[PDB]
């Protein structure tokens, strides 16, 4: 890894982060010959300070055990590198573990470090505008499309980047992701990535550029940070720095997580908690852009006129009648028939809609009679649809979910 | 306690009515069901406590005959009774090793346990045991044709907890399957038997269990469940002679031809067996 | 002219960097060794010599992840006589304790390549050797698509389909791009008891050229 | 020793119902899923542990069938020791283990570079389409340690695929064996073991899975006389005429073999 000793090189001529301590072969790292082979590397800190979850003292290369040892050569005579370098390499290595400088943050199972070839600010923006808590004014310069440089254009977009994804078991520590790219070209990408995740918000208070930390959370089982898969925590991290396709195990996990969700009373909440969140939406929409190509509105589309997309407006609206007619409500529709009917239409909606008769009815009797507006709603989403499909593909069953989010959101602007 | 000398397979048959067979702790406390298709499941692990439950109504408690998963139990000190027992005490939690005398404190376990000697249990738990696998097993139950669950409310005239906040009324709220029957796979090895001693008599016990494990289940949300059919493949030798989906192939379930509309009790099916190969003989229990 | 092009695709690949080979991490491309490694894998006799020239990239870079259970240690030399002089008997118990490891992998997913490389004759070679009648041997084999055994890209369980090509090298997916990939492995010396060699390694045209191994100037 | 004098390719197909075929170690324990494809995954790994629990089971301890790489299978019982320059001893555990004598394995000295092969070898296995776990969440009556004890309740998890089928590949290489003695009669085993191999493994976890088909392509040559990747294009697996919605049963899919080269010929066992 030629990046860390050269980073090392780079500022331990300056009068901090760097400290002058310190057969024959070829040095891999320097490609130099006939120097001494280092017999064994210094340790990594571990723990909370160094990295979270492993053991006190890590290391990056060992040979331990026999089955690990090949063309009978013992220990580090596994992958010749000289003394010097070895200290230097970890020396760097420990400097940027930290905590003390802002040039670390933890995603999940991993800890990740950042740094820039040449002294510039864009560590210091990095930091922060990846996973959110001048400030956002260049975030809405990437989002609406904008180069970098038209904000601060002392910013030399030429400037190199590094990147590093760590994450250990026992004294022995991996590698999950490593990424080179150009200042220029990286924060494009990310400018692009906040674009298609954009949905109007549910409630004042939310986030508008949601951290990516955040995100994740919601697919746990129970919304604890544990729980998390650390594949999709590699994945998504990737797809989003690349450009590339986000990973295909993602919207199965999502719709799991909907149909395994239930209200809890138990944490107190004031409201019934919503299953369909602001954050999950936003997930669902994003993976239909670049996986799928299709086109989905930022907010409610009334002339949209598509099966899956209708159908989800049809059960929000018929979930709306149940709230009036039983305010303070025991369980609802959502926290049962929602996976069924989104799977399944055609064995499903058809006692759904009698069960609405009686609440439309009730409505009816009281004052307050406008059973009769949503009424009409209904008639006029009716019309556009000839049949019930009997089973629907995965693709169908995102936007039943969108139709559902933006025709629930368009109840709540009147209430 | 000798080994069994064959092996064996079974299919099993059973009803429900006005009921709600086992409840799912996620969708509110409906049955559970197949999302994509409608179809009803259940679990296996209802079954296993059913059959430990017969089992300790019928024996009570006899000398082998104790059953180890049992009502609100702290179950590491089996473990550490099952090491003393065996003139010995236990390694800390980190257990990578086998206990200080594997067979004595399994074979403690095995004899007197019945439902261990049946089943297995994972047992490396912070007091270790050992580990045990279990000659017995089966799948889950599904529902030859989908199910329409429905939802009853009620009401009760009387209040728990004296905030009142108002001295009136309650609601709440049942789940019922009008009727279903479902059908479930079963197997058992000699082998894994040679390695707890399994017998013959406790084969009978098991049969016997599977007949009426239901008449002693009566509740509330119950209704009314039974079994119908039960039949059993016995193999000529220690290894079976016929891969185990021909067999279950034999059985074959249809509507009588004359029933028409939504299925109502069993006579709306008819329920057919054919011919085993030579390896193998067929015998009905119920 | 002389020399041959061979091409070579599948849906796995790993070539482990020699620095996490505990922690599999595959280098961005195939190296010169395992190149040499597939093409005795067609035909070899000890009597010839392997030559790598060339290697065309033709699709994108991608990475996956991956992880197993895996094994601790080796077997060792049995004693014959004692078996049965005195009946016990032997085994390794994977289960037990320490002897159980589990193993992470990067790893390709999607890979294509065109190799150009040429024959030699060796010192052990006999007088009635030939390289033209071992190169037209390894022609015929290669069209009736016949193997000494299947290759590997890399690991056994990873075999790799191949062809024959008789034609011009195709475009490739970086064609008009340049790229550093910084040291790399050359070849490992079996003859100095097992001594590795590297080189300076840089891509433009998807295109990379190394240094004969054979030239004695790299064996410093 | 004599061996094999063709050169050999097969195809299997076997498939899951209501079960966990692989767990991820990864990834908590949900199975194995490809993210370029959604596929499921299968590895090999996991295949030949099973073959080689079958064979010890089986034969238990005949003279040249004992297996050396255990997983507390193992039992207690006399065994036959047939007699036979390490390369005598190299020879010697050759005859009598059979795991050996067909995958190969590695020492702990070498005099100098050296290698014990084998003639068989294998990949991964990949679904036909995508494949969408299940979700299942249970309880227990009963805790663990005295101190979570404060009725004494618990929950708990499980993975279970609805259903899937799933395809794998293998060759074998005749001039390896003739380098290690594998012949027929091992062959014949091999097959059996590949039919029944499941019959064993009946678990908690794994449901019901079984073989379905295998088809053999037998060369005319002690080399190949056709390029593998182009006979297992012939094999071609498709949906049932009649068939919608998720599939739920083997009469799904319909099964087609075309027909093979000259020099090759193709056998069904299933």
């Amino acid at each position: 890894l030629q990046a860390l000793h050269g980073y090392y090189q780079r500022m331990s001529a300056d009068p901090d982060a760097g400290m002058p301590p310190y057969l024959c072969g070829q040095c891999l790292i320097t490609g130099e010959r006939q120097k001494p082979i280092a017999q064994l590397h210094p340790s990594i800190k571990g723990g909370r300070d160094g990295v979270r979850g492993a053991q006190a003292v890590a290391s990056i290369v060992s040979f331990n055990n026999t089955a690990f040892e090949s063309y009978g050569k013992e220990q580090s005579i596994n992958a010749p590198v000289s003394q010097e370098a070895a200290f230097s390499y970890v020396t760097a290595l420990n400097y940027l573990l930290n905590p003390s400088n802002r040039q670390k943050v933890t995603i999940a199972d991993a800890t990740v470090v950042f740094w820039a070839e040449r002294s510039s600010p864009a560590e210091d923006i990095f930091a922060g505008m990846f996973d959110p808590p001048r400030m956002h004014d260049l975030l809405v310069a990437i989002r609406s499309g904008k180069r970098a440089t038209d904000i601060m254009p002392d910013m030399d977009e030429s400037v190199r980047f590094h990147v590093l994804g760590l994450s250990p078991n026992a004294a022995r520590l991996s590698v999950r992701f490593w990424e080179v790219d150009t200042v220029g070209h990286m924060l494009d990408k990310v400018g692009r990535h906040y674009r298609e995740l954009e949905i109007i918000p549910q409630f004042n208070n939310e986030q508008e550029f949601p951290s990516l930390s955040t995100l994740l959370r919601q697919t746990a089982v129970l919304n604890k940070t544990e729980n998390i898969s650390p594949v999709l925590a590699g994945g998504l991290f990737r797809a989003m720095l690349t450009g590339g396709p986000y990973p295909q195990s993602l919207l199965p996990a999502v719709l799991g997580r909907i149909r395994a969700e239930h209200a809890r009373p138990e944490d107190k909440s004031r409201y019934r908690l919503e299953v369909v969140t602001y954050y999950r939406a936003a997930l669902i929409k994003a993976y239909l852009i670049r996986n799928r190509k299709l086109e989905v509105p930022v907010s409610l589309d009334p002339a949209r006129t598509d099966r899956p997309y209708l159908l989800g407006r049809l059960f929000a609206v018929l979930e709306k009648a149940q709230e009036d007619a039983v305010p303070g409500a025991n369980a609802t529709i959502k926290d049962r028939y929602l996976a069924s009917a989104s799977a399944n239409p055609g064995q499903v909606f058809h006692m759904l809609l009698k069960n609405a008769s009686n609440h439309t009815a009730k409505l009816r009797k009281d004052p307050e009679r406008k059973a009769i507006h949503y009424e009409i709603m209904m008639q006029e989403i009716i019309d556009n649809i000839s049949d019930f499909p009997v089973t629907m593909s995965s693709d169908e069953q995102g936007l039943f979910m969108i139709g559902y989010y933006h025709q629930r959101k368009a109840l709540f602007t009147k209430k | 306690m000798t080994a069994i000398a064959n092996r064996y397979e079974f299919v099993l048959l059973f009803d429900v009515e006005n009921g709600n067979p086992n409840g799912d702790p996620d969708a509110g406390n409906m049955p559970r069901i197949d999302p994509e298709t409608g179809h009803g499941l259940v679990t296996d692990v209802c079954l296993k406590r059913k059959i430990r439950n017969h089992v300790a109504l019928t024996k009570e408690g006899a000398e082998r005959f104790n059953i180890y998963i049992q009502e609100k139990a702290i179950l590491n000190e089996t473990h550490e009774r099952a090491y003393t027992a065996c003139d010995l005490k236990p390694e800390p939690k980190k257990l990578p090793k086998k206990v200080e005398d594997a067979k004595r404190v399994t074979d403690w376990m095995c004899t007197n346990f019945y439902d261990i000697r049946t089943f297995g249990a994972v047992m490396t738990t912070e007091v270790n045991c050992g580990q045990v696998r279990g000659p017995v097993q089966m799948a889950f139950a599904r529902s030859v044709e989908p199910v329409v669950p429905q939802e009853v409310s009620i009401t009760r005239m009387a209040v728990t907890t004296k905030a009142e906040a108002e001295d009136n009324r309650t609601m709440g709220r049942k789940h019922i399957v009008p009727y279903g029957l479902y059908v479930a796979h079963g197997f058992i090895s000699a082998p894994l038997a040679e390695k707890t001693g399994f017998s013959d008599e406790d084969l009978t016990l098991f049969w016997d269990a599977l007949v009426n494990m239901f008449e002693h289940d009566r509740s509330a949300a119950r209704g009314l469940m039974s079994s119908r059919k039960l039949i059993v493949f016995k193999h000529q030798n220690r290894l079976g002679n016929a891969p185990a989906h021909k067999l279950f192939d034999l059985v074959k379930v249809s509507r009588a031809e004359g029933s028409s509309g939504p299925a109502r009790s069993f006579a709306d099916y008819a329920v057919t067996v054919g011919q085993a190969p030579e390896g193998v003989e067929v015998k009905e229990m119920l | 002219t002389y020399g041959i092009r061979l091409r070579v695709w599948g849906d796995y690949a790993c070539f482990t960097r020699p620095e996490m080979k505990v922690e599999r991490v595959s280098y961005d491309v195939m190296p010169p060794s395992a190149a040499r490694g597939i093409l005795e894998a067609i035909h070899w006799k000890p009597a010839i010599r392997w030559i790598v020239d060339r290697i065309h990239v033709l699709r994108p870079i991608v990475f996956d992840n991956v992880r197993r259970n895996e094994v601790s240690s080796k077997i060792p030399k049995p004693n014959p006589a004692t078996a049965m002089r005195d009946r016990k008997p032997l085994y390794f118990l994977v289960d037990d304790g320490s002897n159980r490891q589990q193993r992470a992998a990067t790893l390709l997913r999607n890979v294509d390549y065109v190799i150009e490389a040429h024959f030699e004759l060796t010192d052990k070679a006999g007088a009635e050797d030939n390289a033209g009648k071992h190169l037209d041997i390894f022609r015929r084999r290669a069209r009736a698509g016949q193997s000494f055994q299947q290759p590997c890209l890399g690991c056994r369980e990873f075999p790799a389909s191949f062809e024959l090509l008789e034609g011009d090298v195709p475009l490739s997916c970086y064609a008009g791009e340049k790229r550093d990939l910084g040291y790399m492995l050359l070849d490992i010396d079996f003859e100095r008891d097992m001594t590795p060699l590297f080189f300076k390694a840089v891509m433009e045209d998807g295109v990379i050229t190394p240094p004969s191994r054979t030239s004695p100037e790299v064996r410093a």
